[PDB]
């Protein structure tokens, strides 16, 4: 199954809430992108976050 | 043609003069009553109440049917002259509703009498019932004959 | 027989007295893709639709449903509803037809889905 | 206690509204004192709408059950009736006011002796109490026009239904688990054909159970 | 009203010592536990006594407690419009024990005792018209006992063969689901 | 005497006739159904639907809070890990003849997956058409999403 | 108190009266009968149309609510209350909430308290409009119900705009009310209150001084103070006899102390007095609705639920904070626990005193829930009330008692 949505990020920790205004999404969760695979998927909405390795900024 | 146009006239008269028995069991009867009140005026369709089953064409099972009541509902249905139509109104009559797992409730009025239309809701709004009555009219137009 | 249909029936787009009333007091608000025409009186105090074909209340699409039921003030002509690309077109009530929904195990289906919850051993 | 008012109330509210139209039955139930036909300890509850326990596994049937049971037997002035399991004899006394004579069969010598004493004290003379096993009936005085079985059965033995006259009626309460069906039988061409009458419950009589063994 | 209800409870305990087993005031309500043999005398005293004028019978009900030697509680709720107070009377009843009827005091007790008899199977002595009031004619069992199933045992259907509405054993297309949510943690009672 | 005089002149009947005639010539509030409809608020509890996210994925994650809260036990759910490992239902049934249309399920849902929509005109000719399966509920959500989403926005400040 | 053997002013005794009464004129009055509310089977014994015995058979709408309640949580049981005296559902919800709140020792927010008073009085008008105008239909007046039920239609729209349901709101919750009212809804309730007295005048003009109406109600169903105490009368059934008893004053609950309203009472205790009392109560409820809307506008913004350990959090908090998500998850599945104890919580429902006798045992489900319906006690007295009257008076007597069988049978 292909992801419903891909976002490219420059951080190894992302937050997802369904992108919906003022309580219309899902509970807000923080996800960790593994340094091995470089992507993580939201357990609520299945959105995939993919790391931009060259610009990935460690915090 | 003669016979199909004859049935069309019969279906037209039966749809335009659909008299329903004064028969309400529970809180679905409150919304059924609102359907005949000024906001909706069910009677403007020719759909008027009749106290006696001998003058009724339509039974609206509006409310919970208990085991103790089931013989009485069957009796007055049996005393409707034919054609007779039945509308099941609301969750209790449709399938038992909130009391489906009770010891004293019939789990759906179609265990007692045949049903033509099921109206969903608990209760269906007065407008939802009016929609259901017009769906019965479509059904009669689609399939009505001299028998029913 | 067009006029007679209007004179004798009440399920074909409007009765004759509904048409007269609309002409006297109706103000056109817009149209939907089925050709149903929407009207108002008193600037939206009263709102009604003239059906193109059979007068079936389930033909009103979600585009106009909110306005027709006074949920929203403004018609979809002035304030159109936002639609997602995965949405599907409106369907009326299909109950008396062959397109009616039926459960997968229904005898109407003609291929009712067979159900089981264990795998049986098969002899060699 | 004003048992007369309780008796009238029992007929008005438990018998009449339950499709008991036979006026002979209504007249009989309005007159036979129910409290005189129950154990002394049950005297104050003689007119309650429930089965009265007489002995382990034996009851005096509820007024609705007996009223409807007698109404469908449709007893005539010339009828000879077999009342199986008469208990203290209340049912026999009621039927004695309609039928010509009643043969009341009881299996407990304690209840059979009390039935005779209580039946006599009410001046009931067309009722003979015969002591013996319920499932046997009383074949000495057969054939009978009607048979009433006063407790739940699973099967009615052929020996019992042979004591029924051709064209005779038998009414029995059948038990299928938690379900009780009163059925009315008619003897035709030697076979008793059973039909549904109404739903009511009572404990199973001793000797009327069915043969139930191992089933895979 | 808490001091008032405690004072009233002493008045009742004093004047009807043998009727009263104990009294309690909890959640602003006075409950009197009474003996079965003295309940009618006590309720009569409560109705007529000047200090406690409980001339309205609010209702009578029962509670089932299968873990107890006397499994049933019969509960009398009484209101006084003149004193503007309420009281609850509780008596413990064993299965097959008879409860004296209150219809001599309150004619309106008649239907409440029929309901207790119907739904719990408790018989009342001295009742003029004791028959089932809420269940179907010839119903088997007493549904509000904790050991009676929610769905009962039998259900009705119209039979085309008998041309009657007949009873049949219960068959559920979907069996009743009874979720168990209760947590294994009670929590604390902080001082 | 004054009351006796007025009854002789039928004043109570005359007043009624006059009141009747005042109503006779007054506007009628009757709706011209099906052309004209009653008012529905955004909170109206109508037909059930299963919603999707703006990205097209199902919102339901098979938490079963709706099935647990349902007073009528009208909801039946079975779930497995999907092929991609996602937590999703394989069965989601609502028995619409058991449902009491209370809206507890949409209150319990943590992701706004199950809602009661604005539709109320779906009377059926057979009872089994009211046993809604997952695809039927999702089809309702795909057809009614635009109105459902707007109603959620309107009532969000009160939820 | 038994008239079956006729007694004549000339002392005559007929030969037939001597015989025992075996063949009596018994008639099923209901269930399928316009005056029987669909589910009343009253067996009447008539003697020249004089009612000599009335034997109500009830239970034709008994659905085992009290048994069904024992296998559900406290929140899952709230909609069952809606469906007892279903003409005014939120008034019945109130007793359930009050009982739980007392056992848990919970205080509800001020705004929720005002809303409960507001919609309780809407329910009283919803009930009295139904009772008075269908009571008029019982004595042959066709028009009053049509006028009254148009006003009911407007009030049912106020129901729907608060909770999304026209009848079975499930709106009062343990801990307050589910949602806050939109400001435009308060404007519309105020606008409706300004018109409503005009309808009450019109109904009064049509009925109150009509000679036919008076001859159908005056001196019918007379109740004395002593009769009221025999049969557990409450509500208008006692106030019509002149007893100024109203639970909102005698045993105040919510915030009724700070509202201004009066208690109508009758002097003759007949069907006419109880009709006048109900018409007057409708005017008083309209005034309360006006005060409540003014208080709600003057209130500072606040919550409508107690939150805490009793009610779920708001949805926005549920989707952001870990504690809120847990409390949402747990309170919608297990629900709150109610400490062991027993309470009887009563309200002045539109039909009389409605009460819940709740036995809690410390778990999340009621051990026993006994529902005290005012109509159960009122209907039981119909035999005494109807004895001696004619058959035509029976529908008027059924009306005056204000019976709905969702609560009689439960
Ligand atoms: C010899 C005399 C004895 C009586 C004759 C025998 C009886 C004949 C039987 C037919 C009875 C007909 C009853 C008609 C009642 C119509 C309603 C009525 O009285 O007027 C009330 C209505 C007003 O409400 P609306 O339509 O909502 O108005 C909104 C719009 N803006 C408007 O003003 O409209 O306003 C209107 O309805 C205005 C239009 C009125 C229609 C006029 C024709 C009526 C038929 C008269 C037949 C004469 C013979
Ligand atoms: C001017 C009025 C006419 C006066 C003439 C005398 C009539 C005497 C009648 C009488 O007293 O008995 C009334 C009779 C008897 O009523 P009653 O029960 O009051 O008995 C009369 C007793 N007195 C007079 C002492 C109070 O009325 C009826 O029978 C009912 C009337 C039927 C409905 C009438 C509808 C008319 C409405 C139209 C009026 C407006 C049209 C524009
Ligand atoms: C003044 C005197 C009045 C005399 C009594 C009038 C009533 C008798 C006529 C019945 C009314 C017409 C009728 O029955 O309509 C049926 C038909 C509708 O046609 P349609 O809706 O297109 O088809 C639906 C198919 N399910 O009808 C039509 O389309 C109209 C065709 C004309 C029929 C005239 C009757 C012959
Ligand atoms: C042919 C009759 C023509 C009547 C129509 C006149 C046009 C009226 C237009 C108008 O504004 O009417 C208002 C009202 C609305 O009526 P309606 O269409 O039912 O409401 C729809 C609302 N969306 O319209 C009405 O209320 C119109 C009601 C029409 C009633 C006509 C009655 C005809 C004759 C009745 C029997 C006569 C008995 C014989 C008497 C002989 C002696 C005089
Ligand atoms: C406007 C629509 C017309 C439709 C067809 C009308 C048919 C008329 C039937 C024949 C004429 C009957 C006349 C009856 C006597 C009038 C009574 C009256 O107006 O009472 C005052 C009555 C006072 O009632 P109140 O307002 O309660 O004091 O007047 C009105 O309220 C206005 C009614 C005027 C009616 C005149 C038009 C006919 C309809
Ligand atoms: S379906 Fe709902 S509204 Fe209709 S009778 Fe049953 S409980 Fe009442
Ligand atoms: S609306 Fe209520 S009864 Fe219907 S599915 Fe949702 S929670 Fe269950
Ligand atoms: S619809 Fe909502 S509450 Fe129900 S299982 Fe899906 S996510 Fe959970
Ligand atoms: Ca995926
Ligand atoms: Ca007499
Ligand atoms: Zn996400």
């Amino acid at each position: 199954i292909p992801a419903p949505e891909i976002q490219t990020v420059t951080s190894w920790k992302v937050a997802c809430d369904g992108d919906e205004a003022r309580g219309l999404g899902h509970p807000r969760v923080w996800l960790a992108i593994p340094r091995d695979t470089g992507w993580v998927e939201c357990g609520y909405c299945d959105k995939r976050f993919v790391i931009d390795r060259e610009h990935a900024h460690d915090d | 043609f003669l016979l199909t146009t004859t049935e069309d006239i019969i279906n037209w008269a039966r749809n335009g003069s659909l008299h329903w028995m004064t028969f309400g069991l529970a809180c679905c009867a409150v919304e059924m009553m609102q359907t005949s009140m000024p906001r909706y005026d069910l009677e403007r369709f020719g759909t008027a109440p009749r106290a006696s089953p001998r003058q009724s064409d339509l039974m609206i099972v509006a409310g919970t049917l208990t085991n103790k009541m089931a013989p009485a509902l069957r009796k007055v249905y049996d005393q409707m002259p034919e054609p007779r139509y039945v509308i099941s109104m609301g969750s209790c009559a449709n399938g038992g509703g909130y009391y489906h797992y009770s010891y004293s409730v019939v789990r759906g009025c179609d265990r007692i009498v045949p049903v033509d239309i099921y109206v969903p809701g608990c209760p269906p709004t007065a407008e939802a019932l009016l929609y259901g009555i017009l769906q019965l009219q479509r059904r009669i137009r689609r399939t009505g004959t001299l028998v029913r | 027989m067009s006029f007679l249909l209007r004179f004798l029936t009440w399920w074909n787009s409007q009765t004759l007295n509904t048409q007269v009333w609309t002409k006297l007091y109706g103000e056109k608000v817009g149209e939907d893709d089925q050709g149903n025409v929407y009207y108002q009186s008193g600037g939206g105090k009263r709102r009604w639709v003239i059906y193109n074909g059979e007068s079936e209340a389930s033909r009103i699409s979600p585009e106009w449903h909110g306005w027709l039921h006074h949920t929203y003030k403004e018609p979809p002509t002035a304030a159109p509803l936002a639609h997602k690309p995965w949405e599907k077109p409106h369907e009326p009530n299909l109950t008396g037809s062959s397109g009616a929904y039926h459960p997968a195990g229904s005898l109407y289906r003609a291929q009712p889905v067979e159900r089981r919850d264990y795998d049986a051993w098969q002899p060699e | 206690t004003d048992f007369a008012q309780r008796r009238t109330m029992m007929v008005d509210t438990q018998v009449r509204p339950n499709e008991v139209t036979s006026y002979p039955v209504i007249e009989a139930m309005l007159n036979v004192p129910r409290e005189q036909f129950v154990p002394e300890s049950r005297r104050d509850v003689a007119y309650v709408g429930n089965n009265i326990d007489l002995a382990p596994g034996r009851v005096l049937l509820e007024p609705r059950t007996l009223g409807k049971m007698m109404d469908i037997l449709n007893l005539q002035n010339g009828d000879l009736v077999l009342d199986v399991g008469c208990g203290y004899g209340y049912s026999a006394a009621v039927m004695a006011r309609i039928a010509e004579a009643v043969v009341a069969v009881e299996e407990d010598a304690a209840m059979a002796a009390e039935a005779e004493g209580r039946l006599a004290a009410q001046d009931v003379f067309n009722v003979a109490v015969v002591q013996g096993a319920l499932a046997e009936g009383c074949p000495g005085q057969a054939p009978y026009d009607a048979i009433l079985i006063e407790g739940a059965v699973e099967q009615v033995p052929e020996a019992l239904t042979e004591q029924l006259r051709e064209g005779g009626r038998i009414v029995a309460l059948f038990r299928e688990g938690n379900l009780g069906i009163v059925r009315l039988g008619h003897k035709l061409d030697g076979r008793v054909n059973w039909r549904f009458a109404f739903n009511a419950v009572a404990p199973l009589l001793p000797g009327f159970a069915r043969p139930r063994g191992f089933v895979l | 009203s808490d001091e008032a209800l405690l004072e009233l409870a002493e008045h009742i305990a004093l004047r009807r010592e043998n009727d009263v087993i104990s009294t309690q005031v909890a959640f602003g309500e006075l409950t009197v536990n009474a003996t079965l043999s003295g309940v009618i005398g006590l309720i009569e005293f409560l109705r007529n006594d000047p200090n406690c004028r409980f001339s309205t019978l609010i209702d009578i009900t029962a509670v089932d407690n299968p873990a107890r030697p006397a499994r049933f509680d019969v509960v009398y709720h009484l209101l006084s419009m003149y004193q503007n107070q309420r009281i609850r009377v509780k008596v413990q009843v064993r299965e097959d024990e008879l409860v004296p009827s209150l219809i001599g005091v309150f004619p309106g007790a008649n239907w409440y005792e029929r309901e207790v008899f119907d739904l719990f199977g408790i018989l009342f002595s001295g009742h003029s018209d004791l028959r089932r009031i809420l269940t179907d004619y010839g119903f088997r069992g007493h549904p509000l006992r904790k050991d009676f199933p929610t769905t009962g045992y039998v259900e009705v259907r119209w039979s085309d063969i008998e041309k009657r509405v007949v009873y049949e054993p219960v068959n559920l297309v979907q069996e009743y689901r009874q979720f168990d949510f209760l947590s294994p943690w009670e929590g604390a009672k902080y001082v | 005497f004054a009351r006796a005089t007025k009854y002789f002149l039928m004043w109570d009947f005359i007043k009624g006739f006059g009141l009747g005639m005042r109503y006779f010539v007054s506007p009628k509030p009757t709706l011209n159904y099906p052309h004209e409809k009653g008012p529905l608020s955004p909170r109206f509890r109508g037909e059930h639907a299963l919603r999707r996210y703006p990205n097209g994925e199902e919102r339901c994650i098979a938490c079963k809070l709706c099935e647990a809260v349902c007073p009528a036990q009208a909801i039946t759910i079975d779930a497995e890990p999907r092929e991609d490992g996602s937590r999703r239902t394989t069965r989601y049934d609502i028995d619409m003849t058991k449902c009491i249309y209370c809206g507890f399920c949409q209150e319990a849902c943590p992701v706004d997956a199950i809602v009661e929509g604005p539709n109320f005109e779906y009377a059926t000719e057979t009872r089994e058409e009211l046993f809604y399966d997952k695809q039927k509920l999702l089809a309702n959500g795909e057809r009614w999403e635009a109105e459902i989403a707007r109603n959620l926005q309107l009532d969000a400040p009160y939820r | 108190g038994d008239i079956r053997k006729n007694s004549y002013d000339d002392g005559s005794m007929d030969a037939l009266t001597g015989e025992q009464s075996i063949r009596n004129f018994n008639i099923n009055f209901g269930p399928q009968h316009p005056a029987a509310h669909g589910v009343l089977r009253m067996v009447l014994e008539l003697d020249g149309e004089i009612v000599e015995r009335a034997d109500p058979h009830i239970g034709l709408l008994h659905r085992g609510t009290e048994k069904l309640m024992e296998s559900r949580t406290y929140l899952q049981n709230l909609p069952y209350l809606d469906r007892l005296d279903y003409v005014a559902p939120m008034n019945q919800e109130h007793a359930w909430c009050l009982a739980i709140e007392r056992l848990t020792g919970t205080v509800i927010p001020r705004r929720a308290s005002l809303i409960r008073v507001l919609y309780s009085e809407i329910g009283r008008i919803l009930n009295h409009l139904m009772g008075v105008t269908t009571g008029a239909m019982d004595v042959g007046a066709l028009t009053p119900p049509l006028w009254g039920f148009e006003a009911r239609e407007e009030l049912m729209i106020f129901y729907e705009r608060a909770c999304g349901a026209r009848l079975h709101a499930a709106y009062f919750r343990p801990g307050g009310v589910h949602q806050d009212l939109p400001p435009d809804l308060l404007d519309d309730i105020e606008e409706w209150c300004e018109r409503f007295p005009k309808l009450v005048d019109d109904l009064d003009t049509l009925l109150t001084e009509n000679r036919i109406f008076k001859q159908r109600l005056v001196d019918i169903g007379i109740v004395t103070e002593a009769d009221a105490l025999d049969w557990g009368y409450t509500g208008v059934m006692v106030r019509g006899s002149g007893l100024a008893w109203d639970l909102r004053r005698s045993q105040p609950y919510e915030c009724y102390d700070e509202f201004d309203f009066q208690i109508p009472v009758g002097r003759n205790g007949d069907c006419y007095d109880r009709y006048l009392c109900r018409m007057a109560e409708m005017r008083e409820s309209c005034k309360i609705m006006q005060q409540a809307v003014q208080k709600l506008r003057a209130e500072p913004a606040g919550d409508v639920l107690a939150r805490g350990k009793l009610t779920p959090p708001r949805r926005a908090e549920m989707k952001r904070d870990m504690e809120s998500l847990i409390h949402h998850f747990k309170l919608y599945t297990e629900g709150f626990k109610v400490p062991a104890g027993e309470v009887y919580a009563a309200v002045e429902a539109p039909k009389g005193e409605f009460g819940v006798y709740l036995v809690a045992d410390g778990t999340n489900k009621p051990w026993r829930a006994k529902l005290r319906a005012p109509g159960f006690a009122h209907l039981q007295s119909i035999d005494w009330m109807s004895r001696g009257h004619m058959l035509a008076d029976v529908p008027a007597i059924i009306a005056t008692l204000d019976i709905v069988f969702g609560e009689v049978d439960r």
